[PDB]
């Protein structure tokens, strides 16, 4: 049984705050073939190496992917402190991880472009006292608490989204603001890989 | 509401002396969320101290704050001339935000009795049907003074109003007016119009008077 | 460099409403909450409420709940306080003031409505049933002599008084106005001068009440 990466190659990759997760156990993978379909602009890892991530056996392999503009490379890093890692997407600090920035070649036709890149520039809660603010920093392997009030793609840079919470949900307010980056001629993407060592049935082919 | 009580109401001190200002809260001020402000006449308050003890940007070192819970203190180690003003504490540990009633820091100087002057109504005003009688207490210290109007010896009540200047920048005195208002008809029922002044710099009360029509 | 600039003085009748504006310049809103604080003549300071720009949600002191609306327009960087069912006891200077900005909680939470480090210049709001009216100006007729001018029965504030077109300043005391039971203001301005001067020197008080465009020069002489 081969690990099935093909959902990645068909359709429009979501924006970073809606990153799509594929999880793999008990299967065989070929990461070097998958990456051969893209033009890889950056490939950096933490507690592992690009050579190792393609060659080892794991008890679990998780691959996150999304549209992402190369111009925001500095905001997609295990060292970053900007809106992406604070509010949109954050990897595990304990398991080995890699981050890959890539471009869809004209070769690759089954991946479709959204109208622009979008990200959450801030998600925050105002508590029921109407005076205490709690910025909603995203947890590793989780989505922002604002994904339900932010559209699939932000229409205009600076749009606001606001939701009053019922008392059963804590009361107060949940507010997000969205930012956009103009689409590029070729779609640019981000990939996040997280591996775990356990019984290690995720092995290279 | 957290009630903030400032004391003393007035501090009277000389340039170079140390000023100690207190603020007491009716209940504990959470997280030491207490600020101090300076306010001069006609101007907006100016933040000096926040979070009980942190100096705001640009505030000189002679200002410091301390305290916690329900007792807080603003200290000015050595007063400069520009430090004479009103000071307010403010708590933001609980909603609604509340302020103290203020402490005035004024320049202490030697006791000075007022010069007292009385002004009859102008003839033009009287003919138009009203009599305003003005008593002036000029350049005295300290601020406390008592002014009584007596009309043919009868003490007046309810028909006079007082106004006081801010402390003078150069001699550190105050001046005060008191204005007695009667109808023309009521004014012409009496003869002697007198304002009687009591002040610390006066051995006995000073009276200035006139006789209507003389 | 950050400044808060408020709209100008207002005069309102009881039962009406007033809306005061406050524009931030010299910097961003940067999610610093805007507070509204008022000060009645001779009194201390009272927090009415505020708004947090990121959320567009306002908070009010219970004593004003139902009567005050605070809003904010990020596109013009302007906040607004609207107070309704005005009463004469709402006569006051109304200040907008910004929370002291602090490092972002992204601590782990962030408290709005704080110590306030930048304040507007204030907006005077007078609530009264009086109509605009210029003052009558009467002489306070005169070692040391004292003389002056009584500036009586005008509405609204303010009036200015000078002596001899500003050439006479030493020994002048212009008193703060009092509000009379009629609802009109009155003040006196006085000066002390040498008694020897009363024969030779002319004394004129220049009174200006802009709301009624009243301008009066009154010569004060001995009776
Ligand atoms: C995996 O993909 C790479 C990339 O083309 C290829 O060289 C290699 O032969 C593949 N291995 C297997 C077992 O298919
Ligand atoms: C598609 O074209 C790209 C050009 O960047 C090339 O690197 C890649 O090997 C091609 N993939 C195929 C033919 O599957």
């Amino acid at each position: 049984v081969e690990c099935d990466f093909s959902p990645l190659l068909s359709g429009t990759p979501p924006q970073v705050y809606n990153f799509k997760r594929l999880v793999f156990t008990n299967c065989n993978y070929n990461l070097t073939k998958l990456l051969s379909l893209f033009s890889v602009n950056d490939f950096t890892c933490s507690q592992i190496s690009p050579a190792a991530i393609a060659s080892n056996c794991y008890s679990s392999l998780i691959l996150d992917y999304f549209s992402y503009p190369l111009s925001m490379k500095s905001d997609l890093s295990v060292s970053s402190a900007g809106p992406i890692s604070q509010f949109n997407y954050k990897q595990s600090f304990s398991n080995p991880t890699c981050l890959i920035l890539a471009t869809v070649p004209h070769n690759l036709t089954t991946i479709t472009k959204p109208l622009k890149y979008s990200y959450i520039n801030k998600c925050s809660r105002l508590l029921s006292d109407d005076r205490t603010e709690v910025p909603q920093l995203v947890n590793a392997n989780q989505y922002s608490p604002c994904v339900s009030i932010v559209p699939s793609t932000v229409w205009e840079d600076g749009d606001y989204y606001r939701k009053q919470l019922s008392p059963l949900e804590g009361g107060g307010w949940l507010v997000a603001s969205g930012s956009t980056v103009a689409m590029t001629e070729q779609l640019q993407m981000g990939f996040g890989i997280t591996v775990q060592y356990g019984t290690n049935s995720v092995c290279p082919k | 509401e957290i009630v903030l009580t400032q004391s003393p109401a007035t501090l009277s001190l000389s340039p170079g002396e140390r000023a100690t200002l207190s603020c007491g809260a009716s209940q504990s001020v959470s997280s030491s969320y207490l600020a101090w402000y300076q306010q001069k006449p006609g101007l907006a308050p100016r933040l000096l101290i926040y979070d009980a003890s942190s100096r705001a940007t640009g505030i000189p070192d002679r200002f410091s704050g301390s305290g916690s819970g329900t007792d807080f203190t603003l200290t000015i180690s050595r007063l400069e001339p520009e430090d004479f003003a009103v000071y307010y504490c403010q708590q933001y540990g609980s909603s609604p935000l509340t302020f103290g009633g203020g402490t005035k820091v004024e320049i202490k100087r030697t006791v000075a009795a007022p010069s007292v002057f009385i002004f009859p109504p102008s003839d033009e005003q009287l003919k138009s049907g009203t009599a305003s009688v003005v008593c002036l207490l000029n350049n005295f210290y300290p601020r406390e003074a008592k002014v009584q109007w007596k009309v043919d010896n009868a003490l007046q009540s309810g028909n006079s109003q007082e106004s006081v200047t801010e402390q003078d920048s150069k001699d550190s005195t105050y001046s005060l007016s008191s204005t007695l208002t009667l109808s023309k008809a009521d004014y012409e029922k009496h003869k002697v119009y007198a304002c009687e002044v009591t002040h610390q710099g006066l051995s006995s009360p000073v009276t200035k008077s006139f006789n209507r029509g003389e | 460099q950050v400044q808060l600039v408020q709209s100008g003085a207002e005069v309102k009748r009881p039962g009406s409403s007033v809306k005061v504006s406050c524009k931030t310049s010299g910097g961003t809103f940067n999610n610093n909450a805007i507070n509204w604080v008022r000060q009645a003549p001779g009194q201390g300071l009272e927090w009415m409420g505020g708004i947090i720009p990121f959320f567009g949600i306002a908070k009010y002191a219970q004593k004003f709940q139902g009567r005050v609306t605070i809003t904010a327009d990020e596109s013009t960087s302007t906040a607004y306080m609207e107070l309704s069912s005005l009463r004469s006891e709402d006569t006051a200077v109304y200040y907008c003031a910004r929370d002291l900005p602090r490092e972002s909680s992204y601590g782990s939470y962030y408290t709005h409505y704080y110590a306030m480090d930048v304040w507007g210049q204030g907006t005077t709001v007078t609530v009264s049933s009086a109509s605009t009216k210029g003052p009558s100006v009467f002489p306070l007729a005169p070692g040391t002599a004292a003389l002056g001018c009584l500036v009586k029965d005008y509405f609204p504030e303010p009036v200015t008084v000078s002596w001899n077109s500003g050439a006479l300043t030493s020994g002048v005391h212009t008193f703060p106005a009092v509000l009379q039971s009629s609802g009109l203001y009155s003040l006196s301005s006085v000066v002390t001068v040498p008694s020897s001067s009363l024969g030779t020197q002319t004394y004129i008080c220049n009174v200006n009440h802009k709301p009624s465009n009243t301008k009066v020069d009154k010569k004060v002489e001995p009776k």
